[PDB]
RNA sequence: CAUUGGUGAGCAGCGAAGGAUUUGGUGGAUUACUAGCUAAUAGCAAUCUAUUUCAAAGAAUUCAAACUUGGGGGAAUGCCUUGUUGAAUAUUCUUCAAGUGUAACCUCCUCUCAAAUCAG
């Protein structure tokens, strides 16, 4: 709990995060 | 298309059938022909990812500077893309935006890699031996000449055995 | 060793071992002694797949002709063993020789089932196949593609922009009625000799 | 009989005189 | 000398009214076979036309409707949204602003590599 518009910020960057880390690790051939 | 005259060329001011910046210089094929991609769609199968690292590279440039979130989910994401080698240095934070490059990405790929290491005189030579099934990379033989191969991936790339060309070197 | 070696399997006894190379040939070596026993070969009887974006015929091909599992027998006397082909092996261990080869799975759609393919199917330029025929689809969700070019055993099956290769990853014996079960690309198979628990009602009305 | 390697063939910057700046030698 | 190189001669040797090679075309399989066409319970297949047409049945997000966009900027001019103004008859349209509004519309990137050559 650190600010609620910021909140907001990390979990719409984790979510971003996690389709990157899918589409990198699937790119990954995940070896 | 016609060398057109003094007299045509000032009423057809705007227009042109060759580069467009809808066609945004035909940028892409530069990089299809330097990479030797088979297909178009790879060159945006790379750009679809390309700027979703910058979606994610501008917004944690938004945080606070010193938000403890902030500096370690960078640090995860320059690891990772430090352990697909698609970026030179991970020292930096300015190679997400400045080094994430189509060509970056794409010259991570295996004709590339092969060319590299020298096994193979061109490019396309490389990519005519994983056509013709000579390459492997640790355990398998991999058909796919667009095979995304990590830095650490890169020692596991041999010539396949009781081969043709591996008896050629 | 001379050749690349992986999927190690012990005997039970712990004085032999099963070694798969990089050349299909697994070598049974000794424990107490340093020495190779003797070694049974696998890359002439390994049912291998050509797939529809193959380039080379599979007499030839180098795709799936070692093993990625080795098992012995509860006797240590057998040895099951499955790769990334369609095939799964049954050695015998002292007299050196396969007792038996094993489908997994005969299936057009995974891409390494079958040793010949159509020449019906391969076209002028291509196969009939490798076009893509998603984009036909009357439903918009299974017109979206998000096939990442070159993923091999990735996360989901979509994102190959492949057929799903027939391969077996892990293979072992039942203690007791020497049934052996792998875990396939389809899925768990099990394979044993409970005979006759096929069910068979008689003189049905 | 198809050679391998085949490969989307596609509009040559530095090759097609159709462009203008290629206009010149 | 090994030639373990082939040419070249030859010979032993094999050996039934030739042998050896190279390729074009076509057919057959390359998944396990229940017939073709149509308007399809039927008719056709020499034909469905001067019964194929009447008949019935048949109309919601009161306008839900880019699940689809390389990333930054901006987004003038457009559009969107409400704020706000006029007109017509409870609604469209004139006019106008506010929008870290915007797949229209402007630029920056998404090219320059231990690949090679080259002076030192």
């Amino acid at each position: 709990a650190l600010s609620e518009e910021l909140q907001k910020a990390h979990s719409e960057i984790s979510e971003l995060y996690a389709n990157l880390v899918y589409k990198l690790d699937v790119l990954s051939s995940v070896h | 298309v016609r060398k057109l005259k003094h007299h045509e060329q000032k009423l057809l001011k705007k227009v042109d059938f060759l580069e467009w910046k809808q066609d945004q210089g035909h940028r892409d094929t530069q990089v299809m022909r330097t990479y030797h991609i088979q297909n178009r769609e790879d060159y945006h199968k790379y750009n679809r990812i390309c700027g979703d690292i910058r979606r994610l590279a501008n917004k944690l440039s938004l945080l606070p500077p010193t938000d403890p979130f902030r500096r370690k989910h960078e640090q995860l994401l320059l690891d990772k893309l430090y352990a697909m080698g698609v970026l030179t240095t991970k020292s930096k934070i300015s190679d997400l935006e400045n080094k994430v490059t189509v060509s970056a990405i794409c010259r991570r790929r295996l004709p590339v890699i092969m060319h590299r290491l020298k096994m193979a005189e061109t490019i396309q030579d490389a990519v005519k031996f994983i056509e013709q099934g000579h390459v492997r990379v640790g355990p398998n033989l991999i058909n796919d000449p667009a095979y995304l191969v990590t830095r650490n991936m890169e020692d596991y790339v041999t010539w396949v055995d009781n081969s043709k060309i591996k008896k050629t070197l | 060793v001379y050749s690349d070696v992986l999927a190690l399997s012990m005997r039970p006894d712990g004085k032999e071992v099963a070694v798969s190379t990089l050349k299909g040939q697994i070598s049974i070596f000794n424990i107490e002694d340093a020495k190779q026993v003797g070694n049974i070969d696998c890359r002439k009887d390994i049912i291998s797949g050509r797939f529809n974006q193959d380039r080379f015929t599979a007499k030839n091909s180098e795709r799936s002709k070692f093993f990625t599992t080795i098992h012995y027998s509860f006797d240590g006397m057998a040895i099951v063993a499955g790769g990334n082909n369609n095939s799964i092996c049954l050695y015998d261990v002292p007299n050196e020789v396969l007792l038996k080869r094993f489908i997994v799975s005969r299936n057009m759609a995974l891409n390494g089932t079958l040793e010949f393919l159509n020449s019906k199917k391969m076209t002028e330029a291509g196969s009939l196949d490798l076009i893509d025929d998603a984009g036909e689809n009357s439903d918009l969700e299974d017109r979206i593609d998000n096939s990442l070019p070159g993923s091999q055993r990735g996360g989901d099956l979509s994102t190959r922009k492949m057929r799903p290769e027939v391969r077996v990853t892990s293979v072992q014996f039942s203690p007791t009625a020497n049934a052996f079960a792998a875990a396939s690309t389809e899925g768990l198979l099990i394979y044993s000799t409970n005979d006759t628990i096929l069910f068979d009602p008689f003189d049905l009305d | 009989t198809r050679k391998f390697g085949l490969v989307k063939r596609t509009l040559n910057t530095k090759k097609d005189q159709r462009l203008k700046k290629n206009q010149e030698n």
